[PDB]
Parts: structure tokens; C-alpha cells; sequence
């Protein structure tokens, strides 16, 4: 499964 | 800006035997950016029917991909692999050697 | 898809434990959040949790058990201003934020002198209209509504003197031009047992 | 014995224009099982192993969202990243993303890794305690302050320890009879002159999987450091793996050299030496 | 201080018409959402967008548009007015997909079919009982806001003309009329309590007033009454010792 938190834009 | 130069090899899924059908493969590795074209050829001339695998990485973020076509080899058949990059100055072309 | 909260409205008393539970349909979900809600307000936020277990803040205990899809609040010591919706909102996706639908909480205040009574108010706009106030009970009294179109009768409302240190729970009724008994109002369900109507 | 589950993103800005080439896909071990493809024409996560197609459909629209969101951030990226870097618009430049988490033997909590990189550099990596960052260069500095302050670390550690980890236990439980197999190298070896006094043997090792394998050769018990040719693990495409290793060795004294196979699917390790 | 406003707080539709509600962001939030929120059925997704430049459809799109050419604005278009849309409209937003929401002040907003049955609250204060008096010795004045549509109302005591928060409470939500009739008329009700201390000094001045939001002053009128627009109407009462 895939992250659906933490990927935020740099 | 990092660029690297594709690693190629040409190689079948199974031992090469004549009038056996098989799976002619080319695998291009190591390289950056992503972009890049690997054609097959058939005595020189171009092979239609090319799948592809999806894109990945290494843990050095080199890409790689593999390339692949159904085939039948004779002892009369040459084939072979041609790979363009962004950093050649013309296509690569490596052959196809079974009896590596 | 489903994001199903514990049914309301409930009810718990002062200085006790609220407890309110929420489930979800999707098995991949990773962030969960509980929310608060007063009378015609923005949601504020409680507490996120994204691990599994326990988290802690002061009154409030977050409890997330991914394999039963289940999160919960613990309220702990709930007072008067704890009294609001309670909101559950779990993330399917990306912005695929989806929501309960409201657990409705009413802490009721322990009513310190329990002296019910009925009161007949004239108007400042004139002193003819007539209005009904039914006063001073304890929170176990409730209140219904029905005998006609005529008895309007409002719901159970609590203000607080905060100088005075004192509770007061009230309702409204009252019904235009008839022959409207004040003391015939009320008592749809039934009265409290000594409820002074001085007529 | 010990696993995987592995996320690989690429975003390329092809520009002067616009709209980036996107491509993800998810591996567990050394087996794929989902892809993205911003090219492709469903516009879906698409499953690449039997094993994932029973899943539900809280599942696909789960992970499209997810993988939808994913790209859509690197877009904002790749915007971001010109401006930091100074970089014109002409010219066509890279973002790439890798997550996943490994387990032991027990299949509990081995480590986790969460990496990005700009243009085929490393750019901003979590390091293995999962609460801190390392930052290659300034311009990643800035990245680090902004992940500081938004709680990144926090959230990854979550996902790395608990979802990562929950969901490859499933995938392995789900697909034990294609993951939790161990083809075993099948092995032969040729001979090639030349010239007329120095020949070359080459050491092969096919169909196996997993990728991991080690060749080795030996002159009368002694491992060859020295003249060993010794290629890249390539697929065969059918799943499996193949590799080989060769050596030159003066002619007539062929039978003084031994080839060494340990993968994990064998019982021991194998000995080829020519005859 | 970054936060999130929504504009307008109310909003009197005819059928038929275009409404947009905007929504706007100093947070530099990537993530933001719209909401609808229904007496029975909580929050309900209607339209999300992961970065700027990019959408995406929720639960309830239906009649919704959405948009999103900048990081900070959201906003919520309505291309035609169905009665169905009436409802209280939340704009949110998060840092990043997943986190935690932010959300707007809130937006109520009814579609009516007919502007002819639109009507400002007719207000009342009631004085308190002698026999309250006697009894407690406390004072409780109520308030009567009857005659409304719709229900977007705001009561509030005034004390000496000044605005209070103790000793008063308002109903939860208001009460229909006629509680079966299409588009029914809704009457709210109040009490404010002080004691006889207060309330017998006849230099005490009582307020109660009700902030009702109308139609906007762009809108189609032509009827027997006076237009129904955004208005207080009060009500007052003076101390006495009688």
C-alpha cells in the first residue's frame, strides 16, 4: 500500500 | 545535471536452440535520464511487435528497463540489440551471441 | 464510502466518562481525526492519530485498532462546554476525506437546588400576549411538544449565571389568541411531582 | 527468510511545455505487483501479479487517489526545484522518489527508508532512526526545514513501521505460493578458446529468483580476484533471474578452476568445475 | 496570523440562479476541500484538490463546480439552483493530503422557489413573573423571535447596550410554525436571567435582537410588503419596580 501521509511537496 | 550511459546486454529467456520458440531480450541498465530507445533488429532490419517492461530505478537512481520480443532462432538469424541515449553520438549496436 | 459514528444523541452527566466510537469501510485508510462542533460553528480539531493504540491529550484519549477499523474518544471529566457534535473523519485516499455523521453529546449540569415551577410572563409589547416558562428542574426532566398546532413548546435549553454560581434549565411555550391554561401546557409527558404553578 | 515492499516514482518535466512524463510502480521483493502510468491509457493503478487482483474496490480507488496525489506534488516539484536551482525553462529535468520498508526472518520491523532525488543526485533522504534527515545540498536545506516543521519524519515513521509493514505481511500471506517460493539457479558452464594456449570458462546460473545471488570463482581452492569478468543481474522476463561469471585460463589446466553458486534456494552451495 | 475565510456567511438563492462562494488560504496549505453539512447526514464531501493547478470529484459533485488557478483560492460554484442545495457550506484545507483540516467559518445558504414567502421576524421581550420574584429571586426575561423564513437568524441581549454571555441561553436549533407546510414559517426562542437587583432598577435598559439575513439588494421584489432584506429587528424592556 501506498503512503497516504507524509508526501508533502518540496 | 547527472548523466550516465546505458549498460546493454542481448541474451534469450532460454537456452538458444534451433527451431525452438524463445524470448529475445534486451536489457538496458544504469542509465540517466530516462529517456532512451532500444529498437531489435532481425538481420539489420527493425523488429515491430517490442514490449517493454514498466521503468524503475537502482539504489544509485539509475534507470532500468527491459526490453523484450517473442522469437524463434535459426542458425542463419542474426539479431541484435540498438539502444539511443542522450548521451551517444549515434545509436549502440550490440549482437546477440548464444554461444556466450 | 462509509464512515459510520456511535448512533446519537447521548447523554452523560457531569464529571463522568463520554465515550463515542467510529468505524470505517476501507482497510488501507492511514489518517483519522475527531472533531468538535458547537450550535452553528466550525469543526476544530481534537486530535489526529495515524499509529495504532494509544494517544493522550489531558482529557482526551485517541484509541485507533486498524484491524477492527475502529477509532474512538474517550472523553474524560466532561463538562458543560464539552457539550457539542462530535465529528469522525477518516481519509480514503488522497483528498478523499470522508466524515461521520455527528454524534450529538449534551453534558448535562447537576442541578444543585431542584425547584421546578411554571410562570406566566406578560409582554413588554403591551401587557395583553401571553408566554409560558417552566423553570428550575433537575436534568432528568425532559420535555415533549404535542396537543395540537396550537402548543408550540420549545426544547430543554440551560443557561448559567457564572457570577452567582448557579444553573438553570427552561423552556418555552405559548399559542396566540385562545383560551390557552398555562398550567395546561406541559404536561404532555408527564410533569415533575411538585411543580409550582402559582396562579 | 527476510522481505520487501518497495514504491519507485519517476516524474520527468518535458518542457518548455509542460505535463510530466509520470510513472509508478510497486515492487514486494523482487517481484512487481502494481503500476501507474500517466501515459497509459486507464488513468488507473493497474495490477502486475495475480496475486493483488483480489483486492476490492475501496483498494484501486484507494491507491489511484494516492498515486494521482503523488504525481500532482512532484508536478509542484519540478516547478519548485527550477526556481531553486536557478534553471531555465528549456530544458527537461527529473524528480524521483523511493519508499518501502524491509522484514526479517519473523517478518517484524527490520527498517524502513524513505529517499527523493532531483536531476539523478541524491536530494533529501531519512535517515535510519526515521526522525531526521539528511540533506545533500542548500537548496535540500530548505526542503529539511519545511519537512521539520510539517511533522514529515512523524507521518513516514507511521506509514514505515505500521503500513508498510502490516500490508506486506498481507501481500505475502496473499500470494505465499509465488513470493514465498525460491526457484533454485540452474546451472552449466561453457568453454572457449581464445587462442591457441589461453581459454575462457564461463560460470552460468539461471531461472532463479530471488535476484540475490553469488558467483565466485576459485583457482585450487582460492577465491579469483584477479581476471574474473562478472555481469549484472538480468532478468529472463518470465520472472526469474539469470546471471554469469567468466575467467581466462592458461589451456590444459582448466580442471584447477571451480565456480562457487550460493543462493537461497539451494540446499548447499554448488561446485561447477568444468571436468 | 494565516487562517481561512469563506465569503458570504449567508446567502438567499432564487432557483435558477449562479452562485459562487469563495474560499481563500494565507496557510500555504496544498490540499483544500468543500463540504456540505445536512441536518441528518453530517459532513459530506463534495469537491477536493490535492496541489493547485489540480481537482478532483467527492461524494456529492452534483450541481458543483470547482476550481483552483492559485495555492490560495478554493472557490465553490453553483451553475443552477436546485432547492436541493440548500445547506450550511464548508471550505477546508490541509498542508498536505491526509493531514489535518482547517475549516472555514461556514457558509448558510437556501434556494427558495418563491421570493413571495420570505419574511423578517416579528420580535417580543416578555418581563418577568411576580411570582418568579417571590420565589427565587431571580428574573428571567424571554424573548420571541415568530413569523421567519428562513432560518438564518442570530439572537442576542443587549444589556444597558451592552452585548452579554451569562446568565442567557438561546434554543438549539428554531422551531417550525407550522411544522408540516412547504417553505414553513420558524419562530426562535431565548431567556436571559438576572435578579431582582437588576432587573427592579428602572435604570436598566433589556434588548433583544435578532440579526436576520435576508435577501441580497440585487434582488428581484414586487410584492405587498416592504423587501425582506438583512436586518436587526429588536425588542426592548425597562426595569421597574411594580
Amino acid at each position: 500500500e501506498l503512503a497516504g501521509i507524509g508526501i508533502l511537496t518540496v | 545535471m547527472i548523466q550516465r550511459t546505458p549498460k546493454i546486454q542481448v541474451y534469450s529467456r532460454h537456452p538458444a536452440e534451433n527451431g525452438k520458440s524463445n524470448f529475445l531480450n534486451c536489457y538496458v541498465s544504469g542509465f540517466h535520464p530516462s529517456d532512451i530507445e532500444v529498437d531489435l533488429l532481425k538481420n539489420g532490419e527493425r523488429i515491430e511487435k517490442v514490449e517493454h517492461s514498466d521503468l524503475s530505478f537502482s539504489k544509485d537512481w539509475s534507470f532500468y528497463l527491459l526490453y523484450y520480443t517473442e522469437f524463434t532462432p535459426t542458425e542463419k538469424d542474426e539479431y541484435a540489440c540498438r539502444v539511443n541515449h542522450v548521451t551517444l553520438s549515434q545509436p549502440k549496436i550490440v549482437k546477440w551471441d548464444r554461444d556466450m | 464510502k462509509e464512515v459510520e459514528q456511535n448512533s446519537g444523541p447521548l447523554s452523560v452527566p457531569e464529571g463522568a466518562i463520554a465515550s463515542l466510537n467510529c468505524t470505517y469501510s476501507d482497510r488501507g485508510s492511514q489518517s483519522f481525526f475527531w472533531y468538535r462542533q458547537y450550535s452553528g460553528k466550525s469543526p476544530e480539531l481534537i486530535m489526529f492519530i495515524y499509529s495504532n493504540g494509544d494517544k493522550e491529550d489531558g482529557r482526551f484519549t485517541a484509541q485507533l485498532n486498524k484491524a477492527s477499523q475502529y477509532v474512538s474518544l474517550l472523553i474524560r471529566d466532561s463538562q458543560p462546554s464539552d457539550s457539542a457534535t462530535y465529528l469522525c473523519a477518516v481519509n480514503f485516499g488522497g483528498g478523499k476525506l470522508i466524515f461521520g455523521q455527528g454524534t450529538e453529546l449534551s453534558v448535562k449540569p447537576n442541578i444543585q437546588n431542584p425547584d421546578p415551577a411554571v410562570y406566566q410572563l406578560r409582554d413588554s409589547k403591551s401587557s395583553d400576549k401571553s408566554v409560558c416558562l417552566f423553570t428550575d428542574f433537575d436534568s432528568q426532566t425532559n420535555v415533549s411538544q404535542s396537543k395540537d398546532s396550537d402548543v408550540y413548546i420549545t426544547d430543554k435549553c440551560v443557561l448559567d449565571m457564572r457570577s452567582m454560581d448557579f444553573k438553570s434549565n427552561s423552556a418555552v411555550a405559548w399559542s396566540n389568541k385562545s383560551d390557552f391554561a398555562c398550567a395546561n401546557a406541559f404536561n404532555n409527558s408527564i410533569i415533575p411531582e411538585d411543580t409550582f404553578f402559582p396562579s | 527468510g527476510s522481505h520487501s515492499m518497495r514504491y519507485f516514482f519517476t516524474s520527468v518535466s518535458r518542457p518548455g511545455r509542460g505535463e510530466p512524463r509520470f510513472i509508478a510502480v510497486g515492487y514486494v521483493d523482487d517481484t512487481q505487483f502494481v503500476r501507474f502510468d500517466s501515459d497509459a491509457a486507464s488513468q488507473r493503478m493497474e495490477p502486475r501479479a495475480p496475486w493483488i487482483e483480489q483486492e476490492g474496490p475501496e483498494y484501486w480507488d484507494g491507491e489511484t487517489r494516492k498515486v494521482k496525489a503523488h504525481s500532482q506534488t512532484h508536478r509542484v516539484d519540478l516547478g519548485t526545484l527550477r526556481g531553486y536551482y536557478n534553471q531555465s525553462e528549456a530544458g527537461s529535468h527529473t524528480v524521483q522518489r523511493m519508499y518501502g520498508c524491509d522484514v526479517g526472518s519473523d517478518w517484524r520491523f527490520l527498517r524502513g527508508y524513505h529517499q527523493y532525488a532531483y536531476d539523478g543526485k541524491d536530494y533529501i533522504a531519512l535517515k535510519e532512526d526515521l526522525r531526521s534527515w539528511t540533506a545533500a545540498d542548500m537548496a535540500a536545506q530548505t526542503t529539511k526545514h519545511k519537512w521539520e516543521a510539517a511533522h514529515v519524519a512523524e507521518q513516514l515513521r507511521a506509514y514505515l513501521e505500521g503500513t508498510c509493514v502490516e500490508w506486506l505481511r498481507r501481500y505475502l500471506e496473499n500470494g505465499k505460493e509465488t513470493l514465498q517460493r525460491t526457484d533454485a539457479p540452474k546451472t552449466h558452464m561453457t568453454h572457449h578458446a581464445v587462442s591457441d594456449h589461453e581459454a575462457t570458462l564461463r560460470c552460468w546460473a539461471l531461472s532463479f529468483y530471488p535476484a540475490e545471488i553469488t558467483l565466485t570463482w576459485q583457482r585450487d581452492g582460492e577465491d579469483q580476484t584477479q581476471d574474473t569478468e562478472l555481469v549484472e543481474t538480468r532478468p529472463a522476463g518470465d520472472g526469474t533471474f539469470q546471471k554469469w561469471a567468466a575467467v581466462v585460463v592458461p589451456s590444459g589446466q582448466e580442471q584447477r578452476y571451480t565456480c562457487h553458486v550460493q543462493h537461497e534456494g539451494l540446499p548447499k552451495p554448488l561446485t561447477l568445475r568444468w571436468e | 496570523i494565516a487562517g481561512i475565510t469563506q465569503a458570504p456567511t449567508s446567502q438567499i438563492l432564487a432557483a435558477g440562479r449562479r452562485m459562487t462562494l469563495r474560499c481563500t488560504q494565507d496557510m500555504r496549505h496544498n490540499a483544500m476541500y468543500w463540504y456540505r453539512q445536512d441536518l441528518g447526514l453530517g459532513l459530506r464531501l463534495i469537491h477536493y484538490s490535492n496541489t493547485a493547478g489540480t481537482t478532483g470529484k467527492g461524494e456529492v459533485p452534483d450541481g458543483y463546480s470547482v476550481s483552483r488557478a492559485n495555492t490560495d483560492d478554493f472557490p465553490l460554484t453553483l451553475a443552477s439552483a436546485v432547492p436541493s442545495q440548500t445547506s450550511v457550506y464548508f471550505c477546508a484545507s490541509s498542508l498536505s493530503f491526509g493531514t489535518e483540516a482547517f475549516f472555514g467559518q461556514g457558509t448558510r445558504l437556501t434556494v427558495v422557489e418563491d421570493l413571495n414567502k420570505v419574511f423578517p421576524p416579528e420580535v417580543a421581550v416578555f418581563e418577568p413573573s411576580e411570582a418568579e420574584i417571590s420565589h427565587t429571586q431571580k428574573a428571567t426575561l424571554v424573548c420571541l423571535a415568530t413569523g421567519f423564513y428562513p432560518d438564518h437568524v442570530e439572537l442576542s441581549w443587549w444589556v444597558n447596550g451592552k452585548e452579554v454571555h451569562s446568565g442567557v441561553c438561546t434554543d438549539p436549533q428554531p422551531l417550525k410554525e407550522q411544522p408540516a407546510l412547504n417553505d414553513s414559517r420558524y419562530a426562535l426562542s431565548s431567556r436571559l436571567r438576572v435578579s431582582a437587583t437588576f432587573w427592579q432598577d428602572p435604570r436598566n435598559h433589556f434588548r433583544c435582537q435578532v440579526q436576520f439575513y435576508g435577501l441580497s439588494e440585487n434582488d428581484e421584489w414586487t410584492q405587498d410588503r416592504a423587501k425582506p432584506v438583512t436586518q436587526i429587528v429588536s425588542a426592548e424592556a425597562w426595569g421597574r419596580a411594580d
